[PDB]
């Protein structure tokens, strides 16, 4: 699909009454010097037309919340971004009615628990239509400098310590939303960080999938280096073997798969991710880190050298001037 | 997640739901056995049992039982009994897995022709959900069988099966076949089932009979199917056995929209975990192995969502409850770790570990427990105050990280691979 999907001047619609993500949404705003808040409008089905108190700094504003997603749209027609908080249950509807709305480019789907044939069909409708789905089950994701999903980044404390309030050179995809902070906090201590991050999060079939984020990202200029934290389950991480094979993927790729534990166990173990559940011998992290080592990327020995290498690669990109 | 189901429970629904025009036979002919089977009564149930010869075999998700010698076939009910007294309550090892042989089901034996064995299998995938169909059904099925890709909003009706699936099927079998398709591929969409196969589907002069069947559904959609489902049950796989913890911790994470899970996989384990997160706990877990210590990991578990204070008390309490019912030499360790939290309240949750701590206080220190915490996100410089407090109020050690430290490190520290650097205590 795009290749950008956020920037400073991204406007968004909130599904839900999440005062607390949506102020931290706008403390990111202030700190990255946007020149507007990033929440354009919230939709409550549960109440009334009204207005929420937020902070902007330290001046209180006014978020508009709405009880019909057509009056926020006809009313904020800059909005092509919504974050769908709506509860499983509701998902697949707000989600489905939504894609009814061309100006949204992208939607965030937060909730875990969605029914797989659900979002299967949330996925042949998005893929119509254009859009770009993050999720379901995620936290989101984060473009310093520019926009920031939700939750994603936790408090001020933490953009500031990891410094998501400028773009650097490295963009990575994770399936894991607390992992996504890991990242965001290892890539920051060994390069320039992040300049985009994005947790598609850890349902079977995700709305975008990492190939769909890896070449967005080749196709970044600010993009130089790229990291992906796979997972077992599925066949995904592939997609990048085949893409350097093809000559579509160029820029340095760090990758680790989580899950290389379960190869170990006597029985079957399902963790958290509903998708981390290998069904062939091929979808084992085990299987999948090594396919992704000889196929030139740039695969550490476990989780423990994952910042050593993003590092390694970073600093040899500076030396010879992509950097 | 996608659960499997027991061969029993799935051939239940489709006895119950499938729609078709074919005669299926043998309808609801099954009879469950256990080591604590009250057979009188059994045969009082299913008088039925006497009537022609059996079938038994283990419904315990094992796979490629014929090739295990553990479907017995065409066997009196005294064979049937005969078959069991070596295998019913025995202990068996099925690929690297070990269990007890503790469910099994008996139904009648079918005659029949090899010819008249078939193939079938429906699973999901991103692109829609692909339909197997073979004319050479059995034990040796072994990219020959006709595969036919259904897309997410498209219909299957049995004109399309004879059209793409049957072209090898015996053409007086083929209508039947297909309605039997076409029955089972709507009933497979109706109660949300992500693989189901019948290997083999017997057709004979009088009718379809299912002889085997092997399914999972997608758990997430109780809240659509449970008038159908019922109170569908789903076994831990061959090797494993339920814990009421893990159902007590189930029956929290089921209340909110906090993530709350347990799996025990050694309860004897001297190597506890209680991470935070998804991705993080499978992390820990990646390490706590690749550092030799998987013969000792004693659960996977994660809580994550945000809980509250209280769900995460219970939490760590059942946890502290399940290392402290036997002693080891070595004592015990737990590792209360996780990933710099998004939004995750670290002093909450935090706050209801130590009170479990606190309440259990006693037999954690009796069993040589030794506690290494590691964890950022929001409040976390108070989460690891409250740690470390608790430690000393206690006497219990307790070595609290922070977001300076690398998130595993404190794995090798609790194993001995590395020194613990008390110069980045609670930083
Ligand atoms: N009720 C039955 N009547 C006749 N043969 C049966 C019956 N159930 C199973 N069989 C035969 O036994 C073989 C093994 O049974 P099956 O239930 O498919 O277990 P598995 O697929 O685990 O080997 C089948 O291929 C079939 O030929
Ligand atoms: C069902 N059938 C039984 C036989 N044959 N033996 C022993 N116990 C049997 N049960 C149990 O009794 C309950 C009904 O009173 C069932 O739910 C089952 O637990
Ligand atoms: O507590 C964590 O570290 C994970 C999480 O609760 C968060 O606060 O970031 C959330 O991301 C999830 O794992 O679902
Ligand atoms: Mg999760």
């Amino acid at each position: 699909k795009s290749t950008t999907l956020f920037s400073r001047h991204t406007k968004a619609i909130v599904w839900g009454m999440q005062t607390r993500a949506v102020q931290g949404m706008l403390d990111f705003d202030y700190v990255c010097s946007r020149d507007e808040p990033s929440v354009a409008a919230m939709v409550y089905p549960f109440t009334g037309d009204h207005k929420q108190k937020f902070y902007w700094g330290h001046k209180e504003i006014l978020i508009p919340v709405f009880k019909n997603m057509a009056d926020a749209m006809r009313k904020h027609p800059e909005v092509d971004v919504l974050i769908n908080f709506a509860s499983l249950r509701s998902a697949y509807d707000s989600t489905m009615e939504t894609m009814n709305y061309a100006q949204i480019r992208t939607i965030a789907i937060i909730a875990e628990g969605i029914p797989e044939a659900l979002t299967r069909k949330l996925i042949k409708k998005a893929d119509q239509k254009g859009v770009t789905i993050i999720g379901p089950a995620t936290v989101g994701g984060i473009k310093p400098g520019c926009f920031k999903i939700g939750n994603t980044g936790g408090m001020l404390d933490n953009i500031l310590a990891s410094k998501l309030y400028r773009p650097g050179s490295v963009a990575y995809v994770s399936r894991s939303g607390g992992m996504s902070n890991e990242l965001n906090n290892i890539i920051s201590r060994t390069t320039d960080g992040v300049y985009e991050g994005v947790a598609i999060g850890g349902d079977r079939y995700p709305g975008s999938t990492f190939m769909d984020h890896v070449l967005r990202y080749q196709d970044t200029p600010g993009v130089k280096m790229i990291v992906v934290l796979g997972e077992i389950g599925g066949t995904e991480e592939y997609k990048i073997c085949r893409g350097i094979k093809e000559g579509r993927l160029t820029k340095p790729i760090v990758c680790w798969c989580i899950g290389t534990c379960a190869t170990m166990f006597s029985s079957e173990v399902q963790f958290g991710h509903a998708g981390a559940c290998a069904n062939q011998a091929s979808e084992t992290a085990v299987a999948k880190n090594q396919a992704l080592k000889e196929a030139g990327v740039f695969v550490p020995r476990s989780f423990d050298e994952l910042g050593e290498i993003i590092q390694s690669v970073y600093e040899d990109l500076v030396a010879n001037g992509v950097i | 997640s996608a659960k499997a189901i027991s061969e029993q429970t799935g051939k239940e629904l489709l006895y119950k739901f499938i729609c078709t025009t074919s005669a299926i036979q043998n309808r609801f002919k099954y009879a469950r056995v256990t080591p604590d089977t009250d057979w009188a009564r059994l045969l009082q149930d299913h008088p039925w049992l006497l009537s022609q010869n059996l079938v038994v075999k283990p419904d315990q998700l094992i796979k490629r039982r014929g090739k295990l010698g553990l479907v017995g076939v065409n066997l009196t009910l005294d064979g049937v009994k005969s078959w069991l007294k070596p295998r019913l309550g025995q202990e068996a090892t099925v690929g690297k897995a070990t269990g007890f042989l503790k469910n099994f089901l008996i139904e009648p034996f079918v005659p029949h022709s090899q010819a008249e064995e078939f193939y079938v299998c429906i699973y999901a995938t991103r692109e829609g959900d692909y339909v197997l169909f073979h004319h050479e059904g059995g034990v040796d099925v072994g990219a020959k069988a006709q595969k036919l890709l259904v897309g997410v909003d498209e219909k299957l009706n049995p004109e399309d099966i004879k059209k793409h699936l049957l072209v090898h099927a015996p053409e007086d079998k083929k209508e039947i076949l297909a309605s039997f398709i076409s029955g089972l591929f709507n009933f497979y969409e109706d109660l949300y089932f992500t693989y189901l196969e019948i290997n083999p589907l017997v057709v004979t002069k009088d009718g379809v009979y299912v002889l085997d069947l092997a399914a999972k559904v997608d758990a997430t959609a109780d809240y659509i199917c449970k008038v159908k489902w019922g109170d569908i049950e789903f076994p831990p796989p061959f090797g494993r056995e339920a814990y009421p913890e893990e159902a007590y911790i189930a029956d929290l994470d089921a209340k909110s929209g906090a993530s709350l899970k347990l799996t025990l996989l050694n309860p004897k384990g001297r190597i506890w975990t209680m991470v935070a997160g998804g991705g993080a706990s499978v992390v820990y877990s990646d390490t706590i192995c690749d550092l030799g210590g998987v013969n000792e990991l004693a659960n996977y578990g994660e809580y994550s969502g945000a809980p509250s204070e209280q769900q995460t008390y219970d939490y760590a309490k059942t946890i502290l409850s399940l290392m402290t019912r036997e002693k080891h030499p070595d004592g015990k360790i737990l590792i209360i770790g996780g990933s710099i939290a998004n939004f995750t309240n670290v002093a909450a949750t935090f706050k209801g570990i130590v009170r479990a701590i606190r309440d259990y206080q006693g037999p954690l220190k009796e069993h040589e427990v030794t506690i290494f915490v590691r964890r950022g996100g929001p409040n976390y410089q108070e989460g690891l105050r409250v740690m470390g407090e608790v430690g000393k109020t206690t006497g219990i050690p307790i070595h609290v990280f922070g977001t300076e430290t690398h998130m595993t490190a404190i794995v090798g520290m609790a194993l001995g691979h590395r020194p613990i650097p008390e110069n980045l205590y609670f930083q």
